[PDB]
C-alpha cells in the first residue's frame, strides 16, 4: 500500500484540485489587473 | 430571598422620604444623587448577596 | 444627561476600579484638591492639571464609590477582609497537601465572601458573579434612561412619537434582555441542589429562545415553554411596527418627505434592534 | 467513529471564523469610511451625525457574527459528532468569509459615498440605497449560516 | 514626593505586621505562606519605623 | 506574501523528508510505488486536456499580442489588417496541432480490464500520453507565444514600409518552427504506445 | 464506505462558498460600480435613480448563491454518501467562482459604463446590453449548480 | 474498479467546464466593453456594431455551459475512474480553451473598437482577428464532446 | 479523548490571545501616535485630548490580557482534547478580532486627528467612529469568554 | 514515557529562544528606527540629546522583558521533563517574543515620529512618552502572561 | 532512546547557526556603517579613525558568535542525548537570530550617527550611547545561549 | 544504525555548500567591487592596482571555502558515521553562509571605499581597516569549521 493516510486517491485527488486551483489563481490574477481608461470617460 | 425584599423596603421607604425632604436649594440634584446611589449601592448589594444565597460552586483549595 | 452623570459614571467608574486601597488613594489625592480649592483656583493650570482640578468633585465621588465596591468585593490591594462571619467551613481534619471544598454553612452579610480568596475555582465564580453583575447594571442603566425618552416625548406633547418609538422598544428590550435580567435573578433565588433539578444554563436558553421556541431541555420555570414563545411574539411583532407605525401615520395627517422619514425610521430599527443587543454585550 | 474525538475542532474554528472574518471586514467597512468622514467633516461639520451610516452599516455586520459565534458555541461539546462540527464550520465560513465581502463594500462604497454626499446632497439616498445592497450580502451570509445551524444537531446520532 | 510614600510605608506596613502578629488567615493560613507569625512581624514592623525616620526626616522640608 | 507560502512549503517538505528519514522511515516517501500505484486514466486524461488546453493558451495569446497591434498599427496605415493576418494564421495553427494530437490520443483511450489495469503496457500508455501531452501543449505554448511577439513586431514594421513584412516574415517562419517540432516529437513519443488493454 | 464519515465536509463546503464567493462577486461589482455612481451623481443627480442598474445586476448574483445555498444546506445529512458531498462541492462551486465572474464583470462594466453614460446618454442602453451578458454567466452557473443538485440525491445506496 | 472517490473527477470537471468558461467570457466581456464605453462617448452610433466581441464571449460560456450540462447527465455514485477521469478531461480541455479564447477575445476587442472609431476600415479587420479566437473555445469543445463520448463504453 | 499533545491548543490559544492584540494594538498606537506627532506640533494645547485613539488601542490589548489569563488558569497536562479546541478558538476569537480593532482605530485615529486640529467640530466625531471600531473587539471578547466558560463544563 | 516522551525538551529550547529572539528583533527595530530621529534631529538641536534617548531605553526595556523569560525557561528545562512543560514554555516564548517585538515596533515608530518633531515643539516631549508608555505596556503585557504561563510549567506534571 | 543516532543533527546545526547569523548581522552592521564612513570623510578624513566605532561594535556581535559555536562545538558527541542537541540548538538560535538583530540595529544607527556626526561634533557621544543598547541585544543573546550551554550536559544519562 | 547509508549524503552537501556558499559570496565581492574600480579608474588610472584589494580580500575568503571543501572531502567514506556526516554539513554550511555574510560585507564596503579615495587619498587606510573587519567574518567561519571538522571522526565507531 502506499500510505493509510495519504493514500493513492486521496494523493490524486489533490493533484487534480491543485492544478485546478493553479488555474483558478492565475485567471483571478489576470481578472484582478484589468483597469479601466478613466480619461477616455470624463469631459476634461 | 425576602432578606433582599427587606432591604429594599427599607431602601425604598428611606428614598421616598428623601424625595418629599430634600432641600429647596438644589431640588434637582439632591434628590437625583441621593435617590440614584442608593438604588445602585442596593443593586451591588442584591447582585453580590444572590450570587452566594444559593451557589453552585464551592471553593475549592489545596493550601491550607 | 450630566444630572444622572453625576452619580452613575462614578459608579460605572468603580465596577471597573474595585479596591479599597486604591479607591482610598484616589478618594484621598482627590480630597486634598477639594480642601485646597481655594489656594488653586487663584492659579494657572496648565491642561492636565486644569484636567484633574476641574473635575475635583468627579474623582472625590470615584473615591467614595472605590471604596464602596472593594469592600463589596474582599480587595484592599488584592487581599480579603475578614470583618464578617463567613458561610464557607473547611474542615478540620485533612491531609496536608490535598485538594478539599468547603461545607456552606449560611451567607456572607455584606458584599463577597473571603473564603474565595487562595481558592482553585474562586476565578470561575468571580466571572460567573461579574458577568452577571455587568449585565444587570447594564440593563438597569440602559432601562433608566431608555424613560428619559418617553419623557422628552411627553413633555413635547407627540403620542405619535410615542406609540412609534417608545412602546415599540420598550417591549423589545424588557421582552428579551429584560428576560435575560429577569431570569438570572430566578436562577439565583432558586437552590437547585435541594430541589434535585439541572441548573439551567442561560447562554443556551437565549440561543433557543430564537432557533428552536418551545424546546426546553432544562426547565427553569413552570410554564416556561409558552411563555417565552409569547415573548418571541412580542419581540418579533415590535420590528415591524417600530418601522411602520411613524411613517404610515405621519402619511395619514396629511390627508413632508415620505422618503425623508421612512428611511430615517429603517435606519433608527435597524440602529435601535443592533444596540439593544451591541450594547449589552458592551 | 460517528462522533470522533477531533470533531469539535472544526466547531470551535467555526466559532471563531465567524467573528474573526466578520470582525475584520467590518473594520475594513469601519476605517475606510471612517477616513472620508474625517476628511469631509472638516469642510461640512454639520453632517456628522447624517454621514455616520456606513459605519452603523458596517457594525451590524459584526452584530450578524456576534449572533452565529454565540450561536455555534452553545451547540458545541465534547463527543459531538463529526456532521455537527462540519455544519459549525460552514456557518462559521458563511457568516465570515461573506462579511468580509460585505464589509469591503461598505467601506469602499461609504468612503466615496460620504466624499461625495457633502457635494450634493441627493446624493446621500443613493449612497444609502447602495450600502443597503452592500449589507444584505451580510444579511444573506446570515441566513445561510441560521439555516444550516439549524440542522447541526436536528436528529444527529 | 518622598513623605508621601513614606506615610504610607508606616501605615501599610504597620497594618500588615499586626496581621503577621495576630496570625491572620490572609497572610500565614497557607502552606505557601511563611510559617512563624511574629519572626515576619519583626522585621515587617522594624521597616515601618525606618519609613517613619523618612517620614520624619521629611517631614521637615 | 507568495515568497512566504514558497518558503512555508519549503521548510514543510525538508522538516517532513527529515523527520522521516532520521526515524528510519525514509523509503515510505515513496515516488514509485506512487507512480505504480495511480491510475494511468489520470496521466492520460490529463496529458489529453492539457495538450488541447496549453496549444490554446499559446495561440491565443499570440493572437491577442499581434492583433492589438496589428489594431494599433492599421490606424493610420489600415492597408496592413487584412495582408498581416498571417501572423494570426502562424499563432492560430499551434492549436490546430494540439487538437489533432489530442484526438490521436484519446484514439489510445480504451477501457482496461482490470486484471490486467497497473500492467506494464498500461501504465506506459498512461506516462507516455502525459508527458507527449505536455511536451506538445507546453511547445505550443511557447511558439504561440514567440510568433505572437514576431508578429506584433512584424505588424508595426509593416505600417512602417511596405518591404519589411516580407523580410520579418522569415522570424515568423523561423518561429513557426517550434510547433510543428513538438507536433513532431509528441507523435513519435506515444508512437510505440498501445490501447488501455 | 459508499456513505462515509468525512462526507458532510465536502457538502458543507459547497453550502458555504456558494453564499461566499457569490457575495464577493455581488460585492465587488456593488462596489467598483457605486463608486462610478458617487462619482457621477455629485454633477448630474437627475439620473441617480437609473444609474442603480449595475448594483442591482450584482445583487442578483448574490441571491443566485443564496436559492444553491438554501438547497444544497436542505439536502446535508449526517449518513449522507461521499457522492452527495462531492455534487454539492461541485454545484456551490459552480455557482460561487462563476458568479464571481458575473459580479468582476458586472463592476467594471457598471464602473465604466456610468461614468459614460453622464457624457453620452445613448450609452445607457449599451451597457444595460453589456450588462445582460454579464449576469447571464452567473445565470450559466445557476443552471449548472440546479442541474447538479437535482442529480445528488436521486440513486444514492 | 469503480471506487469511492471516482465521482470526485467528474464533479469537478463539470464544475471547471463552467468556472473557468465563464472566467474567461467575464475577461471577454468587461474588458471589451470598457473599449465600447470609451469609444462611444465622443462617437455614439458605433455602439451596436461594437457589440460583436461580448456576443462572442457570451458564445464562449455557451459553449462551457453545453459541457457542464454533458458531464453533469453522465455522473453516477459508482461509475469507474475511467468515466470520472475522461469527464475530468474534458472539463479541463474547454476550461482552459474557453479561458483562453476569452481573454483573447478580451484584449483584442477594445483595441479593435478603439480603432474602428479612428478608423472605419478596422471593423472587418477586428472581426476577422476575433473569429480566430472564437474557434479556439471550439478547439476545446471538439475535445470534450469527444471525450463525452467515451464516457460509458 | 484526554491525550497527551492537547494542552498544545491551549498553549497556542494562551499565546494568540496576547500575541494578535498586542499587533493591533501596537498598528493602533504607531498610527495614532504618527497622527499626534504630527499635529501637535503646532496644537500643543489639544495634546492630552488626542491619545484617546492611544487608550482605545490600549484597551484592546487589554482584552488580549484577560483572555490569555483566563485561558492560562484552565491549562493542565490531564486536560480533553475539547478543552484545548475551544481554548484555541477563544484565542484565536479574541486575537484575530482585536487586531481588525486595532487596524481600525489606527486608520481612524490617524485620519480623526489629522483633521481634527483644523474643524474642532471632529473630535466627538472621531470618538464616535473609535467607539464602534472598539466594539469590534469587545465582540471578540465576548466571543472568548463565553467560549471560555464552556471550556470545562461536561468533560471527561 | 507517554506524557514526557524524548521530543519534549524541543518545544522548551525554542521556547526559550524565542523569548530573547523576537524581544531582540523588536527591540532593535525600536532602537534603529527611533535612533534615526535621534541623530537626525540632533545637527540643529544638540541640547536634547540625553533627554531624546526615551525611546531607546524604553526599547531596550522590551529586551530585558525578553532575557528575564529566556533565563526563567531555561532553568526549567529538563531531559525527562513533560510534554506540558514544553508546550507552555513555548507558549510562553511566543508570548513574550511576539508581543515584544509588536510592542517594538510601536515604540520605534511612536519614537522616531515624536523626536522627529519635539525638536520643533518641547510641548510634545511630555506627549511622546505617554503614548510610549502605552506601546510599552504592550509588551508588559506579555511579560505577564509568560510568567503565569511559567509558574504553570511544573506544578501538577507527572 | 534518550541518546538517538540523530541527536548530534541539532547540535551541528546550532554550532553552525550560532556563527553563520551573527555573521550576517556584523555583514550588515559592517556594511552600512562602512558606506556610511566612506560617503561620510571625503570631506572631513580626521574623522576617520572616531567613526571606526560602529564597526567594532558590529565586528564585536560576530565574536559573540564565535564563542558559542566553540562551546557548542567542544560538547558534539556521537553518543550524546537529544536533550543535548536540542540545547544546542537553541542556543545557536538565540545567538545568531539576535545578534542578527543587533547587527541590524548597528547597521541603521551607524550610518545614520556617522553621517550626522560630520555636522555635529557631540552627536558622536550620543551615537555611542545609542549603538551600547543596540550591542547589549547581542549580549542578551549571549547570556542566553551561555545560560543554555551550561545545562545541555549537566544532568544528562 | 550508527553509521546508516544515507550518511554521506550530509557529508557530500556539506563539501558542495563549503564552495557553493563561498563563492558565491566571493563573486558578490568580486562584481560590485570590480563596478566600482572600472567607473573610477577611468580618471585615476594610477590607483588600479591599489584599489584592488578588495577584490582580493574577496578572493581570499573563497580560498577560505577550498581549504575547508578538501578537509571534508579527504574525510568522506562509504561507511562513515551520521555524526560524521552531521558534522561535516555543519562544517560546510559554517563556512559557506559566513563567508557569504564576508562577501556581501566586502562588497557593499568596497565600491564605497573605491569610489571614495579617489576623492581623498586618505580614506584608503580607512577602507583597509573596515575591510579587514568585513574580512575576518569569514575566517571566524573557518575556524568553527576547522574545530568542527577536527571533531568528525574523533571517538567515532561502528
Amino acid at each position: 500500500i502506499l500510505s493509510s493516510i495519504w493514500t493513492e486517491g486521496l494523493l490524486m485527488c489533490l493533484i487534480v484540485s491543485a492544478l485546478l486551483l493553479f488555474i483558478l489563481i492565475v485567471a483571478l490574477s489576470w481578472i484582478s489587473n484589468l483597469d479601466i481608461t478613466y480619461g477616455a470617460l470624463e469631459k476634461s | 430571598f425576602y432578606t433582599v425584599v427587606g432591604v429594599f423596603i427599607v431602601v425604598s421607604a428611606m428614598s421616598v422620604l428623601f424625595w418629599i425632604m430634600a432641600p429647596k436649594n438644589n431640588q434637582a440634584v439632591w434628590r437625583s444623587t441621593v435617590i440614584l446611589t442608593l438604588a445602585m449601592m442596593f443593586l451591588m448589594w442584591a447582585i453580590t448577596f444572590l450570587c452566594q444565597l444559593h451557589p453552585l460552586v464551592a471553593p475549592r483549595r489545596s493550601d491550607l | 444627561a450630566g444630572l444622572a452623570t453625576v452619580v452613575t459614571f462614578p459608579f460605572m467608574f468603580a465596577i471597573m476600579f474595585g479596591d479599597m486601597g486604591h479607591g482610598f488613594i484616589l478618594f484621598l489625592m482627590a480630597l486634598f484638591l477639594v480642601l485646597n480649592e481655594r489656594k488653586f483656583g487663584a492659579m494657572h493650570r496648565d491642561e492636565i492639571f486644569d484636567m484633574a482640578f476641574t473635575g475635583r468633585y468627579v474623582l472625590l465621588l470615584m473615591g467614595a464609590f472605590s471604596v464602596y465596591t472593594g469592600l463589596l468585593y474582599n480587595d484592599i490591594f488584592s487581599k480579603s477582609m475578614t470583618i464578617f462571619k463567613s458561610g464557607w467551613q473547611w474542615p478540620s481534619t485533612f491531609r496536608k497537601g490535598e485538594s478539599i471544598e468547603a461545607k456552606k454553612t449560611g451567607v456572607y452579610p455584606f458584599g463577597l465572601d473571603f473564603a474565595w480568596h487562595g481558592t482553585d475555582n474562586g476565578l470561575l465564580f468571580s466571572n460567573s458573579y461579574k458577568m452577571k453583575l455587568s449585565i444587570l447594571m447594564g440593563y438597569a442603566h440602559m432601562t433608566y434612561s431608555f424613560m428619559f425618552s418617553y419623557i422628552n416625548y411627553r413633555a413635547k406633547n407627540s403620542k405619535v412619537d410615542i406609540i412609534g418609538n417608545f412602546i415599540p422598544g420598550l417591549v423589545f428590550m424588557q421582552s428579551i434582555f429584560g428576560y435575560l435580567s429577569w431570569a438570572i435573578v430566578y436562577k439565583w433565588s432558586k437552590d437547585w441542589i435541594k430541589d434535585d433539578k439541572p441548573a439551567p444554563g442561560l447562554l443556551n436558553m437565549l440561543i433557543n429562545m430564537f432557533l428552536a421556541p418551545g424546546t426546553i431541555d432544562d426547565q427553569l420555570y413552570s410554564g416556561q415553554a409558552k411563555l417565552q414563545v409569547v415573548l418571541l411574539l412580542a419581540a418579533l411583532v415590535c420590528v415591524p411596527w417600530l418601522l411602520l407605525y411613524k411613517p404610515l401615520t405621519l402619511r395619514r395627517l396629511n390627508k413632508f418627505n415620505f422618503g425623508d422619514v421612512m428611511i430615517h425610521q429603517v435606519i433608527h430599527t435597524i440602529e435601535f434592534c443592533l444596540n439593544c443587543i451591541s450594547h449589552t454585550a458592551s | 467513529e460517528l462522533c470522533p474525538v477531533y470533531a469539535p475542532f472544526f466547531g470551535a474554528i467555526g466559532c471563531a471564523s465567524a467573528i474573526i472574518f466578520t470582525s475584520l471586514g467590518a473594520a475594513y467597512g469601519t476605517a475606510k469610511s471612517g477616513v472620508g468622514i474625517c476628511a469631509t467633516c472638516v469642510l461640512r461639520p454639520d453632517l456628522l451625525f447624517k454621514n455616520i451610516v456606513p459605519v452603523i452599516m458596517a457594525g451590524i455586520i459584526a452584530i450578524y457574527g456576534l449572533v452565529v459565534s454565540v450561536l455555534v458555541c452553545y451547540s458545541l461539546g465534547q463527543k459531538q459528532a463529526l456532521y455537527t462540527g462540519f455544519i459549525q464550520l460552514g456557518a462559521g465560513l458563511s457568516v465570515g468569509l461573506s462579511g468580509l465581502a460585505a464589509g469591503f463594500a461598505i467601506g469602499i462604497v461609504g468612503d466615496a459615498g460620504v466624499r461625495g454626499s457633502s457635494q450634493q446632497p441627493r446624493l446621500f439616498v443613493g449612497m444609502i440605497l447602495i450600502l443597503i445592497f452592500a449589507e444584505v450580502l451580510g444579511l444573506y451570509g446570515l441566513i445561510v449560516a441560521l439555516l444550516l445551524n439549524s440542522r447541526a444537531t436536528q436528529d444527529v446520532v | 514626593c518622598c513623605t508621601v510614600l513614606s506615610a504610607f510605608g508606616v501605615v501599610i506596613l504597620s497594618v500588615i505586621a499586626h496581621l503577621f502578629n495576630t496570625n491572620h488567615e490572609s497572610f500565614v493560613g497557607s502552606i505557601n505562606d511563611p510559617e512563624d507569625g511574629p519572626a515576619v512581624a519583626h522585621t515587617v514592623y522594624l521597616a515601618a519605623l525606618v519609613y517613619l525616620v523618612f517620614f520624619v526626616f521629611c517631614g521637615f522640608q | 506574501f507568495s515568497h512566504f507560502l514558497y518558503y512555508l512549503v519549503l521548510i514543510v517538505v525538508i522538516v517532513y523528508g527529515l523527520y522521516k528519514l532520521f526515524t528510519g522511515h525514509g523509503s515510505d516517501i515513496n515516488f514509485g510505488k506512487f507512480l505504480l500505484r495511480t491510475s494511468p486514466y489520470m496521466w492520460a486524461n490529463l496529458g489529453i486536456a492539457l495538450c488541447v488546453g496549453l496549444s490554446v493558451v499559446g495561440a491565443a495569446w499570440g493572437i491577442f499580442i499581434t492583433g492589438s497591434s496589428m489594431i494599433g498599427a492599421g490606424v493610420r496605415a489600415p492597408r496592413i489588417t487584412t495582408k498581416n493576418l498571417i501572423s494570426i494564421i502562424f499563432c492560430e495553427v499551434v492549436a490546430i496541432y494540439g487538437l489533432i494530437i489530442a484526438i490521436v490520443f484519446s484514439s489510445k483511450l480504451t477501457v482496461a480490464t482490470a486484471e490486467n489495469m497497473y500492467s506494464k503496457s498500461n501504465l506506459y500508455t498512461g506516462y507516455s500520453l502525459f508527458w507527449a501531452g505536455i511536451t506538445v501543449g507546453a511547445s505550443n505554448l511557447i511558439c504561440g507565444i514567440a510568433v505572437g511577439i514576431t508578429g506584433a513586431t512584424a505588424a508595426i514594421s509593416d505600417a512602417a514600409d511596405s518591404a519589411l513584412f516580407v523580410k520579418i516574415l522569415v522570424i515568423e517562419i523561423f518561429g513557426s518552427i517550434l510547433g510543428l517540432l513538438g507536433l513532431i516529437v509528441g507523435l513519435l513519443m506515444a508512437g510505440k504506445a498501445s490501447e488501455f488493454q
